[PDB]
């Protein structure tokens, strides 16, 4: 067998949430794009009023 | 004579942009070379003065109308450069030498 | 001669308030006819100058086009409201313009464009004394 | 050294940097979206512009002759003229301003806590300088090692270093004086202090010696073409 | 000129290549475990040269300085421009009558 006296500190955990990290990355890049469009639109509207 | 706020702000902005870019690049280079400890920090200072020399070349002659004095060329935003330098240094030394 | 070059020329001609209405209206018409989609919202400020030049140039045909585009894009906008006011003043229609400016003022009191346009109307009518009095009151 | 797992780079090193960068962008864009100019009535903007004119006069009245300047003084601070004398007058706004001030740092600390939970138990990167041993309890959260070199850092403090070292990049790409970082109300007192200050101010017509300083050197004329 | 921009690109590319080389060399050690503890002269020279050229390009890319004296850009502003007052435009001039209505 193998023993981990320090709880395997230098290895990625087997229960890593890939479907959460990738989801937050690719649902937050899209959020950045959407909020950039919103900021541009609001800035233009405020300029024109 | 008559300083204009927009022009001095633009000069400060371009100097800050150059300093930030050079500090980030110096962090990347120090991480590439694997410098560790004090020997790394000194390199940053060296990089800084190199940039200063380049800025001295960029301002060149007749710089008196560009800045009140050469001082912001040398020590302009040094700590802001150092923070990004250490960040990029850790980044590159991590993804090059650690693994 | 690329659309970026005339765009920069128009930007310069806007930064310093020039009144060569013929040249600016020609360049603006070329930009909004040939390279309208070549760049984004940066033509929209152009759509201001282009109509003003038109009112200066007398070529009212594209003034309605620019005004309709701006209004359909920006409903209930004080800037477009002042722009409509200038369109009305182009044909000396003064009562409706005054009413529109009063409506703008009652909708927003801190607006400065309406007061300037109304005193421009007053000085166009020749009432110089009342225009001077209105400017003195406005500066207060 | 340490033979760190390669998969720690593709999922604990790069994602932290990406998260920090785009969270900073998100924070700046949310900050500009939230900012709305408070409605101002005629009196407040009028008095603010009046004191603006007074301050610019105090700054550069040297280019104006003496009689015009002391007439300005009579108008501003003198009983007889009347100006500066007959010119005076959980809440939602406090909660809103407190929340706006809070939202500049607290989201970063909450992201740090979430990262510390999510990525607990790793060794992400080696800080290339020998940090002190007394800094161990906060750099190496979630590690049970004892003799490990202090230069090895867990995920939370690596994210903190990333968020500290990325503000200059934000100023580089986002624009000058961006809002993504980590860091008059009363006119009567303003009226009185302007009164006293412009009382204390003097006059020095800068045109008293312009001709003599102009006569000394010939006028620049090249480049007329 | 615009080529400066292109220059900086290749500089970054050069730096990127250095990274790859360094990574490979690290693998070298991770398979040799000898008392070398030294980077190849080629990779460090390449990294330093790439740094120098990239910084020199970046200095140009930063832009052009602007003069502090306020009478610099205002020198060419003739009086025919400052008088226009765009907010106070009047359209009761000979332009409309002379030109096509
Ligand atoms: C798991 C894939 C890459 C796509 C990312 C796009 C996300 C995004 O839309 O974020 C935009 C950012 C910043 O905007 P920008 O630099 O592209 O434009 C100039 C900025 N502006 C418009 C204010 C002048 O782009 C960036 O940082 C990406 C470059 C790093
Ligand atoms: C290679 C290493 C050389 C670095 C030397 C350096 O750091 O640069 C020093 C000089 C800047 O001082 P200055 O001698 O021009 O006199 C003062 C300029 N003033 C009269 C406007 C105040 O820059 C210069 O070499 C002038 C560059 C002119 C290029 C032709
Ligand atoms: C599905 C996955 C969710 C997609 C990613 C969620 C999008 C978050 C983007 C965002 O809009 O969030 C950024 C804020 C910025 O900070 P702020 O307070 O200045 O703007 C907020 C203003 N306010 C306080 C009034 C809300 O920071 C935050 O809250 C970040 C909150 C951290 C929680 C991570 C979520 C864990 C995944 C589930
Ligand atoms: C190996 C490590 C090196 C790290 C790389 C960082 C240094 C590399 C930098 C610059 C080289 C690109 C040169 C292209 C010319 C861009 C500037 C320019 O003269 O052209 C103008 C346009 C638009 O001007 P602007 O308003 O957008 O500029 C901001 C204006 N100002 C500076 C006053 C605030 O520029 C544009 O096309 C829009 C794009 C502006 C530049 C985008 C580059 C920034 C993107 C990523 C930086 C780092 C993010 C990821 C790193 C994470 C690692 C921790
Ligand atoms: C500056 C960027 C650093 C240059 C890359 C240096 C490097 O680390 O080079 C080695 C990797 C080759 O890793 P591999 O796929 O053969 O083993 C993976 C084993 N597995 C498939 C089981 C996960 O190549 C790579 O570019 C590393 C890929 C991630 C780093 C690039 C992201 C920055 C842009």
């Amino acid at each position: 067998t193998r023993v981990y006296p320090s709880k395997q500190f230098d290895v990625l955990k087997d229960d890593y949430d890939y479907v959460l990290i990738s989801s937050v990355l690719f649902g937050l890049v899209f959020a950045t794009m959407i909020t950039k469009r919103l900021a541009q639109v609001k800035l233009l509207n405020r300029a024109w009023r | 004579p008559f300083i204009s706020e927009a022009a001095v702000r633009g000069n400060a902005a371009v100097l800050d942009y150059c300093r930030t870019s050079v500090s980030a690049l110096s962090g990347a280079t120090a991480g590439i070379l694997g410098l560790t400890g004090l020997y790394g920090f000194i390199f940053y200072l060296l990089a800084s003065v190199l940039l200063s020399l380049l800025l001295i070349l960029k301002a060149g002659r007749r710089w008196n109308k560009y800045f009140k004095s050469r001082r912001p060329l040398f020590t302009g935003g040094l700590i802001g450069g150092l923070f990004t330098y250490v960040l990029f240094w850790t980044f590159l030394y991590g993804m090059v030498h650690v693994y | 001669v690329t659309w970026e070059e005339m765009r920069d020329k128009m930007r310069k001609w806007r930064e310093e308030n020039s009144r060569n209405s013929e040249q600016i209206v020609e360049v603006g018409e070329e930009l909004i006819n040939e390279y309208a989609s070549k760049l984004g919202d940066d033509i929209w400020i152009i759509y201001e100058q282009v109509m003003i030049a038109a009112l200066d140039y007398g070529r009212d045909d594209l003034a309605l086009f620019c005004l309709q585009e701006l209004r359909r894009q920006f409903p209930g906008s004080h800037r477009v409201k002042r722009l409509t006011g200038m369109r009305f003043e182009a044909m000396e229609r003064y009562d409706d313009a005054i009413q529109l400016y009063d409506r703008i003022l009652q909708e927003d009191p801190t607006n400065t464009a309406a007061r300037k346009r109304k005193i421009a109307i007053r000085k166009a009518q020749g009432k110089n004394v009342e225009a001077i009095r209105e400017l003195n009151e406005y500066l207060e | 050294e340490l033979l760190l797992d390669s998969n720690i780079r593709l999922w604990v090193v790069l994602p932290i940097v990406i998260i920090t960068f785009f969270v900073g962008m998100i924070r700046h864009y949310v900050s500009i979206l939230l900012q709305s100019d408070k409605k101002l009535t005629q009196e407040q903007v009028s008095d603010s512009q009046v004191l603006i004119r007074s301050r610019v006069l105090r700054e550069n009245g040297k280019y104006i002759p003496k009689q015009s300047f002391l007439t300005r003084k009579y108008y501003f601070n003198n009983p007889e003229d009347g100006f500066f004398k007959k010119t005076k007058r959980d809440p939602t706004m406090l909660t809103d301003m407190m929340k706006g001030n809070v939202t500049n740092v607290l989201p970063m600390i909450l992201i740090g806590g979430w990262i510390n939970m999510t990525f607990s138990g790793f060794v992400t990167t080696k800080v290339p300088f020998p940090l002190t041993l007394r800094f161990k309890p906060m750099l190496q959260q979630g590690i049970e090692l004892l003799t490990l070199d202090a230069s090895w850092v867990s995920s939370a403090s690596w994210y903190f270093l990333n968020v500290f070292g990325l503000r200059s990049i934000y100023s580089l790409i986002l624009g000058q004086d961006n809002a993504a970082d980590q860091s008059p109300a009363d006119t009567n007192k303003a009226f009185k202090t302007e009164w006293e200050a412009l009382e204390l101010t003097d006059h020095q017509w800068a045109l008293d010696d312009v001709e003599e300083e102009l006569m000394a050197k010939d006028l620049h004329f090249e480049g007329m073409f | 000129p615009s080529l400066w921009k292109g220059l900086v690109g290749i500089g970054l590319f050069a730096l990127a290549h250095a990274a790859f080389s360094a990574a490979q060399h690290r693998s070298y050690m991770r398979l040799t475990e000898k008392e070398d503890e030294s980077l190849p002269i080629d990779i460090v020279l390449q990294t330093l040269l790439a740094f120098a050229v990239t910084c020199y390009g970046i200095v140009h890319i930063a832009g052009e300085f602007k003069d502090m004296d306020a009478t610099s850009e205002l020198k060419n502003k003739t009086f025919d421009t400052l008088r226009n007052h765009p907010s106070f435009y009047v359209f009761n001039h000979r332009g409309r009558v002379l030109f096509r209505p």
